[PDB]
């Protein structure tokens, strides 16, 4: 049995233009736990990606938070690239503003 | 309030590629406060909170122990469910193992868990009474006999309402600052046009502890507005969590409907 | 506090 990951791509505190902080990717539901997950600059990799240790929910469903330390601005276009086994070709999801 | 432990850990098998991936976080409410990794430096039970490091070595020896043949145990599970599933040496193969305990306002034992998924799905779960098992499938009920007629259950039993919650409590005394806390939703409410003549509104809770909140909705006072995008509670990073709900609503009925933010850090509920 | 998980699942 495979569980095909929910992606979440967002903020640690309320988006501003030129003001720091944190672009979290959160992926959940997923099984097996083998994952790949790329903070994107432009559809360029963010090499310095730190993650979360590999835990699950009580209906053992997998959990892990990929995070980096930024300044967001009008310009760049920020999101979120994903592999697992449940998809065939990485599923991007895009930083909503909102 | 009422309190929690738990323990959650995976093993996951490399054939070839060496010996199972370990990987043990523990917990308290919605706290990671201790971690073991194998493929890790450190060999050894490290820190996740700041208030577990008033520990001594002699918890760290201990705590770096147990978790060393908990890793045992599982890497010897894996070849024995192999065996129990007709499976092959070739395959990768999932092991997660949840263990804890929930105590009352009173710190005083309430119930306890002692379970295993093979793969993903259920194997054999400890039963509330916390005395028998619960074999899913067929290869599970092999286990169950073993461990029934051996008795096991009470090498759990003495943990789960012994060790599990006084340690819990301890930990809630040390951590009293941090972890009896109770922080807020910090409530937002955003509106952007859908195609003109239909638009979309939703609302925020954004710095809260813990992870339990209720995003419902409301249509002309009238608690029946189901048809609402929600999504699964995130985490924020800095120990906090994140939750929104946007509701579609007919371009001018904006103001008609109202929404209900449920948490514990707000007395009474929040109406937006 | 981690628990003394000693027994597998053949024992």
């Amino acid at each position: 049995i495979q569980r095909t990951p929910k992606i979440q791509v967002y903020s640690r505190h309320p988006a501003e233009n030129g003001k720091s902080n944190f672009l979290n990717c959160y992926v959940s539901g997923f099984h097996p736990s083998d994952i790949e997950v790329d903070l994107l600059k432009n559809g360029e990799r963010i090499e310095k990606v730190e993650h979360s240790d590999l835990s699950f929910s009580k209906d053992w469903s997998f959990y892990l938070l990929y995070y980096t330390e930024f300044t967001p601005t009008e310009k760049d276009e920020y999101a979120c690239r994903v592999n697992h086994v449940t998809l065939s070709q990485p599923k991007i999801v895009k930083w909503d503003r909102d | 309030g009422s309190h929690s432990m738990r323990y959650f850990s995976t093993s996951v098998s490399r054939p070839g590629r060496g010996e199972p991936r370990f990987i043990a976080v523990g917990y308290v409410d919605d706290t990671q406060f201790v971690r073991f990794d194998s493929d890790a430096a450190s060999q050894r039970m490290e820190p996740r909170a700041p208030w577990i490091e008033q520990e001594g070595p002699e918890y760290w020896d201990e705590e770096t122990g147990k978790v060393k043949a908990h890793s045992q145990t599982d890497r010897e599970n894996l070849r024995i469910a192999l065996r129990y599933y007709n499976q092959s040496e070739a395959g990768s193969h999932t092991l997660q193992m949840m263990f804890g305990c929930d105590v009352g306002s009173d710190g005083r034992f309430l119930r306890g868990y002692h379970q295993y998924a093979y793969d993903g799905k259920d194997y054999i779960a400890l039963k509330e009474d916390l005395r028998s098992w619960t074999a899913a499938d067929m290869a599970a009920q092999i286990t169950k006999r073993k461990w029934e007629a051996a008795h096991v259950a009470e090498q759990q039993r003495a943990y789960l309402e012994g060790t599990c919650v006084d340690g819990l409590r301890r930990y809630l005394e040390n951590g009293k600052e941090t972890l009896q806390r109770t922080d807020p939703p910090k409530t937002h409410m955003t509106h952007h046009p859908i195609s003109d003549h239909e638009a979309t509104l939703r609302c925020w809770a954004l710095g809260f502890y813990p992870a339990e909140i209720t995003l419902t909705w409301q249509r002309d006072g009238e608690d029946q507005t189901q048809d609402t995008e929600l999504v699964e509670t995130r985490p924020a990073g800095d120990g906090t969590f994140q939750k929104w709900a946007a509701v579609v609503v007919p371009s001018g009925e904006e103001q008609r409907y109202t929404c209900h933010v449920q948490h514990e850090g707000l007395p009474k509920p929040l109406t937006l | 506090t981690y628990q003394w998980i000693i027994r597998n699942w053949e024992t």
